[PDB]
Parts: C-alpha cells; structure tokens; sequence
C-alpha cells in the first residue's frame, strides 16, 4: 500500500488496472464516464474463497449491528505507527450507515459459512454529487474492512466487486470514496491537521510530541482556549433551523467542483444534533435570522499499547456569511474543549487553510485522497473539495 | 474509508 | 373538463398558482418552470376542521384494507357512473412499493373522531427521460376525496401536501396522467378496447351492438385462436430480468416520454404475479430472448347491476419486438388474455400500439387519458412519441 | 390518477 504518488509511481495495481478509473499517470481534460451505463448486471454474487459467504446486515438488529461495531473495532483503520485505531459508536454507525435512501443489501458483509463469524464488511450509502458542472446520483463507499485473519488473500477487491453489482443492480454507475492510501487515480488530496485540546493527554498517549524546545508547562499555556465562545447568538441547531441550515449549505457549497447536493431531509439528517455523533451550532443574530453555523462529529480510538479512548472532533462542514469563519472555528474549538474533546481535527479542503495555522492547527501525518468511480476528470486542490465523509 | 492521522 | 373544448372555457382557480404552463400558450423551450427550492415548508399543509394526515404503512394488512375500500367505493369512474375502478389490495402494493417507495409518500386523511380513511394521494420515484432531458422525478397517482368530502377543496390541498413531501426529498419535478384536461397535457392518448367476451360486455352496456350487426356475428368476429401462436412464447422467469431489462432500456429510446429503469424496476414492474401483472417472453431457437409481452390486471366494479358485478380488463404494458412482429406479439396477449378470463383487453394508442389497434379488431374507446409533466416546460408530442404506461 | 374508458 503506496502512501505517496512517489511510491504509487514504482507500483503495479493488478485490481484497479481492470477497473473504469483513469490511470495514476495520465493528466485527464474531459469530464464524464469511463464506461456505459449497464444494460444488464450480473444477477449472481461474486465467487467469494471457499468457506465464506455473503451476507446484507440489517443494523436493526441490535445484534448485527454489534458484531459490525465488533469487526471494526479490532480490524478498522489505525494510525501509521499502529499505536490508534478508530472505535466508531454503534450509535455512529447508524447515523452513517442509515441517511436517507439507505438499503440493507448495501451493508455487504463477509461471513464465516460454518460458525456465522463476520470477517469482512463494505458499504454504500445514495448521495446526489456535483462534481464540476454535473450533478450526478452516486454511492459513496465507506467502512471497507477484512479481518486481520483474512488479510492478503484477495477478499478485498471480491468485496469492492460486490458492492459494485449490488450498486448497479440499482441503476447507479459512480461512486465518491477517500482512502489513505493512494489509488489510481485521485481527483484531490488532502491533509489532516489536528488542534490540540487536551494536550498534556496527548502527549502522553504519543499522539502528539512535546516541541523538546518547548516545556509542558509551556504548551499548556500555548493551547489553553476560552472557557465561552465569544459569538454573539450562537446556539444549538434546532428543528427549526432545518430549512435555513439547508439553504446556507446549499449556497455556501457552490464555490467548490466536489460537493454534496443534499435535501432538506438530508440536511436534517446530518445535522440535527445527536449526542456522541454529530454537533451542529447556528449563529442567530440580533434580527433573529441564521447566518453562520458550524458543526463537528465524534470518532474516538482505541490506544492500542495501554485506557480511556482518544476522544477525536472532526470538523464537518462550517458555513460562514455574517460571523468570521476564523471566529466561527474558534468557537468550534472552544466547544469541543469544553465537551470533553482531546483533539479537534479538521482536513485542508474548502477555505480550513485560511485558519489552520492562525488557530494553531498542526500539519497531520496523514493524506486523505478523494475518488470517483467510473468518472474521469481533471484533478483539483484541496481548497476545492467542497465534501466530508466519516 | 477514512483516514487516521495524527500530529507529524 | 373532458374536452379541450369544456376545458378552454374554464379559470383554473388552483391550477393557476401552480409551475404547469398555460392552456393556452405553446412551448418552444425546455426546463423547469421555476427553480429549485432551497429551503421547504415545514409544517403540513392546514385540512379542514375535524380532518387529520395519515401516512398509511401499507404493510399493516387493516391499512391496506381500508385504502383498498376508499378506492371501491370513491374512485374513478367511467363518464356514465356505471362501472369503477377496482384496484385489488396485492395491486396496490405492487403499483404503491417499487423501488424507492416512501412510507410518507403515501399521503392519507382520515376523520379524526372516527379514523375513517375519506382521503389519499400517493407519489412513488422513477427516473423519467423527456426529450434530451433525464431526471428523478416522481410519478403521482391514486388522488381520491371520499364522495361525502368532495367539492370542499381537498383535492387541492392533498396536491399541495404530497408536493411538499416530494419537495423535502429533493426532487422538484412530476408525471402523472388523468381522464380530465387540465394545465397543460404534454401529450394526449386515447383508450381503445377489444372484446374477448362480447356477450358480457353488451349485456352490462361496456359495449353495443351497433345496428349494422347481430350477437350472433359479434361472437364470430371477435373468436380468438385456443393458444398463442408465436414460437418459444413463454411467462417471464428470474433468469431473463437481466434480458427484458436490455431489450425494454433500447426499445424505450425511440419515444420522448419514457421511463429509465434498473434491474432492480424492471424485476418490480415485469416479474409475473397471478391476478396483477402478466409478461411472457419470447425464447427462440438459440435460446436467445428477443421480444417480450406484458399487461397489467385490473378488474371494475359494475354498479347498479343485480347479476354482473365485475368486469375483468387488461391493459397493455409493455410490449418489445426485436424479431417477432408487433402484430404477432399483441395477437398472442389477446389470446393469453382470453385464455386468462379476461372480458376485455385495453391498449392506449401511445408508442407503435396503432400500427395494430384495427387490425387486432380493437374498437375506440370514450376516454382520453391526458399526460402530464409538474415543473416541467417542453413542447408537447403526439401519441406515438408517449412511451410511458402507468395504472 | 387512470381514467375509465368503455367502447365509443
Ligand atoms: C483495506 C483492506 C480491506 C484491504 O484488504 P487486504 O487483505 O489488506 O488487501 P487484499 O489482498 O485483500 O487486496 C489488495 C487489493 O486491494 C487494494 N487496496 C488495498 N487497500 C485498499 C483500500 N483502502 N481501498 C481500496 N483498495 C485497496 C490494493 O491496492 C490491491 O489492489 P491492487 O492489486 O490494484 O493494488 C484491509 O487491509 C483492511 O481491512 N485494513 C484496515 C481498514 C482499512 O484500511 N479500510 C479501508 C479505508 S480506505
Ligand atoms: C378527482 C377528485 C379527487 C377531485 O376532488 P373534488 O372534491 O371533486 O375537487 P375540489 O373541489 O376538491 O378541487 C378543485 C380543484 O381540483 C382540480 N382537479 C379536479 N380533478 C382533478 C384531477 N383528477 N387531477 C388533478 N386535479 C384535479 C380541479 O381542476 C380544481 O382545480 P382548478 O380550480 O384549477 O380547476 C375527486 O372528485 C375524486 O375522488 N374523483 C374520483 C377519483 C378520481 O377521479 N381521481 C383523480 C384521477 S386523475
Ligand atoms: C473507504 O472505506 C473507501 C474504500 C473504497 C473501496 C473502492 C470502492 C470503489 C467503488 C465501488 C462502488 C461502485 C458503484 C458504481
Ligand atoms: C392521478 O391520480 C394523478 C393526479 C395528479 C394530481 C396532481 C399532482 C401534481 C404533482 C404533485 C407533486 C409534485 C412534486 C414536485
Ligand atoms: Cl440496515
Ligand atoms: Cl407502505
């Protein structure tokens, strides 16, 4: 697995060399599908090794949805250096994995035939994406994951296959993923920065390192934030905030070529504020109109050596037209301290480099690539990645 | 799927 | 209004207000007739007083049920009111839960002392291409006021609610069809029917014998082969969903008003299910499927009749021909029809249907049905170019 | 909504 185009140039892709996506060398100018939409779709599931089986989960069953908790608790992503690995919530999982439009037959899983073991998981979720001057009905991909028992034996690409029939069995011929690693082909990168809030805790857990120049007294005393947020009006979203959160998200977003475009029921699902999930706060100003909000999810990880989790804000989408959006992140600071937050994280796409190093963000070691599926098109800067995934 | 990073 | 005629002496009161073009203006553009919106009304629309929404989960069976008797007793009838419409509980479900279907979507009014169901409107999703143009719109169907809450403006208020349900989803464009002219239709087709049973149909005034003939010649000339004559003729299996879902996407190409189906539609809209929808297809020689047949069971109430209570019609679907002639493909439906005990079969004259309408000895109907497109600005085509069957 | 038709 390359991390840098640097490596991925002295690689071979014997999976995504077959796959409709442009290849890591070629500069791209035009804009639409690699292949046709299909007129006929292979009725029978992939041929997964001998004595695996597929399965859909139905995350209504509270059982179910454990044992995916399970699988990716102890096999999901984890940090370069192996010392983190994400514990997204079941309660997460659900927000993520049923918005509106969801299937069940999208939460593709891999199971042991003789004792039912879950060892493999992918899904898909339906999102309307624009992505420079075209609006496309898409999936986005996430939660791609193989039992460490598994690894190495192909199961992968038969998950991404998988998911790939089930998808188009729907009528729908692209898909929006990320990856840390890098895959042909890109359409932008992006980098993690993180906001210590809690750092004498990270340093001790390793996430981060004291600047050996600098004291621990002395980087408390860099960090420490406000005890309030210093925006007049800013409060929790509310039902009746729907609409207007809806129509500042759609305007805001049309400054960027990758974005969601998404429904008032959408908006309320993604950010109707769920406790250990999903922040969202407005600013009502002094007339009582909304002008501004900011929002954040919750993703803890697991310290692998030794204890409580990395407790993890990620920044969501933030829109700003009367509040300072170096204001509005400056309260989104303040609040994920005050919520009990160790980090505040938050990628280098949209207009986030604007304040990123003035709020004291440090540069991640981790890139985030961004990926369309069966759509060939130019790249572009981060600071025109207009969409965040969980 | 995402990606984790922490401080470089 | 049935006519463009009654229809052009008419001030449209609701229809006004709403993004449809004008009667009277012509269309030489193509798009929506106003923007998306970006932020939806909240609050459902105000009923009368002593009236309440209800979303009907049509999986509870007492649901279903209720629905069922609100359209056998209070939906649509013929022009005389001697026969209506009698759409079984399995048919609804089949015409109300495709996929994509949403429970909100199935918008009900009920009493709200008693719970009695006096109201409906429902809207389920489809892709719809129209001229150069594809997207998700919704299809609307099944609007019925009770007969004791008509004239009280419901019916307006049900087009306002499910348009705000639609709206919260995203999607801000339409199709629907009626037996009424109203503003504006983008294409206008006419019912016609074939006798299978001619007794039947006379003896409860469906049809007449005209004066030039006798029920003795009527049974003659309508007679029908015993079995369908086309070579490898046989019903729709899982197999050939992959097969009927290639040959229905190329054939729907040639017409401006179609539907764009998945996989997963065509195995809802074409999969046989006894007493709601028939398709046979045609594997030939090679093993190849290269044309298929379908149409829809819905049976009529026969009102005020003492022995006739029922008639049983199909209509025409979907019908594709790569290798056997259309003729053929809609003599064997006639056949399979009669076969089936069927008292009459109806097609539309939309896409090829009149290349075979009098050859197959159908005879004209009384009923328009008009097409129709909610937010949508496009010329307006003729029958032939309609490729869009609803139920 | 459909429309009922019967032979002109
Ligand atoms: C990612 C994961 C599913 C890959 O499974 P694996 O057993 O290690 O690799 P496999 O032998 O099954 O398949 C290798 C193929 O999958 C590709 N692949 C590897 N990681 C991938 C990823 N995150 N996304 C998409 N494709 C990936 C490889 O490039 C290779 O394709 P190639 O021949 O074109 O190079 C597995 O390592 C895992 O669960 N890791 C922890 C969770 C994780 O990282 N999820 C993905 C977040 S983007
Ligand atoms: C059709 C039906 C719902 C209309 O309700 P109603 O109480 O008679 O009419 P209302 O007083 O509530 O509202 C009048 C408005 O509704 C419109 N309207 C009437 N029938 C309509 C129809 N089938 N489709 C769409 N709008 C219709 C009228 O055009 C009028 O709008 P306008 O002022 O612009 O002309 C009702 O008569 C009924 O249930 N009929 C039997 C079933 C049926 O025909 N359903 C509709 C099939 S398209
Ligand atoms: C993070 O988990 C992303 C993992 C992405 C795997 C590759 C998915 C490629 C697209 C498959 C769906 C195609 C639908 C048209
Ligand atoms: C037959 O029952 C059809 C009756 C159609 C009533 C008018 C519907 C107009 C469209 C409403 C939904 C619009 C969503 C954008
Ligand atoms: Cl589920
Ligand atoms: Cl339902």
């Amino acid at each position: 697995p390359a991390k840098t185009m640097e490596e991925a140039s002295k690689r071979s892709y014997q999976f995504w060399d077959t796959q409709p996506v442009p290849k890591l060398g070629e500069v791209v100018n035009t804009h639409g599908p690699v292949e046709p939409d299909k007129d006929n779709i292979r009725q029978e599931p992939y041929t997964l090794p001998q004595g695996f089986t597929w399965d859909a989960l139905d995350l209504g069953d509270r059982g179910v949805l454990k044992e995916l908790y399970t699988l990716l608790n102890e096999n999901y992503v984890e940090d370069d250096d192996n010392m983190f690995r994400f514990d997204y919530s079941p309660e997460f999982l659900l927000w993520a994995l049923r918005p509106p439009g969801w299937l069940p037959q999208w939460h593709c899983g891999v199971r042991v035939v003789s004792s039912r073991k879950l060892v493999g998981f992918i899904s898909a979720i339906p999102a309307n994406i624009h992505i420079y001057d075209t609006e496309k009905k898409m999936v986005e991909i996430n939660f791609l994951c193989v039992h460490k028992k598994l690894r190495s034996k192909r199961v992968a690409p038969v998950l991404i296959r998988e998911i790939t029939r089930r998808v188009h069995l729907e009528g729908i011929f692209q898909a929006v993923y990320t990856a840390g690693v890098v895959l042909p082909k890109p359409v932008g990168t992006c980098r993690y920065w993180h906001r210590s809030l809690n750092p004498r805790k990270l340093i001790e857990v390793k996430f981060s390192h004291l600047s050996r120049n600098m004291t621990m007294q002395r980087t408390m005393k860099l960090y420490r934030l406000p005890e309030t947020p210093k925006t007049a009006g800013l409060r929790p979203m509310e039902t009746k905030d729907i609409p207007v959160v809806h129509q500042l998200l759609t305007r805001y977003l049309k400054q960027f070529h990758l974005t969601p475009v998404m429904s008032q029921e959408e908006v309320e699902h993604w950010f109707y504020p769920q406790e250990n999930i999903i922040d969202t706060f407005v600013v009502e100003n002094a007339n009582g109109e909304v002008t501004d909000f900011l929002s954040f999810y919750t993703l803890p990880s697991t310290i692998m050596n030794h204890h409580k989790s990395l407790k993890a804000a990620y920044s969501f989408y933030n829109v700003h037209t009367q509040t300072p959006l170096l204001d509005l992140m400056s309260d989104a600071l303040v609040l994920a301290k005050m919520k009990g937050f160790d980090v505040f994280n938050a990628l280098d796409l949209m207009e986030n480099k604007t304040f990123l190093e003035k709020l004291k963000f440090g540069i991640g070691d981790g890139n985030l690539q961004y990926y369309l599926y069966n759509w060939k098109c130019p790249s572009m800067g981060a600071e025109k990645v207009g969409l965040v995934l969980q | 799927g995402n990606c984790f990073s922490k401080a470089r």
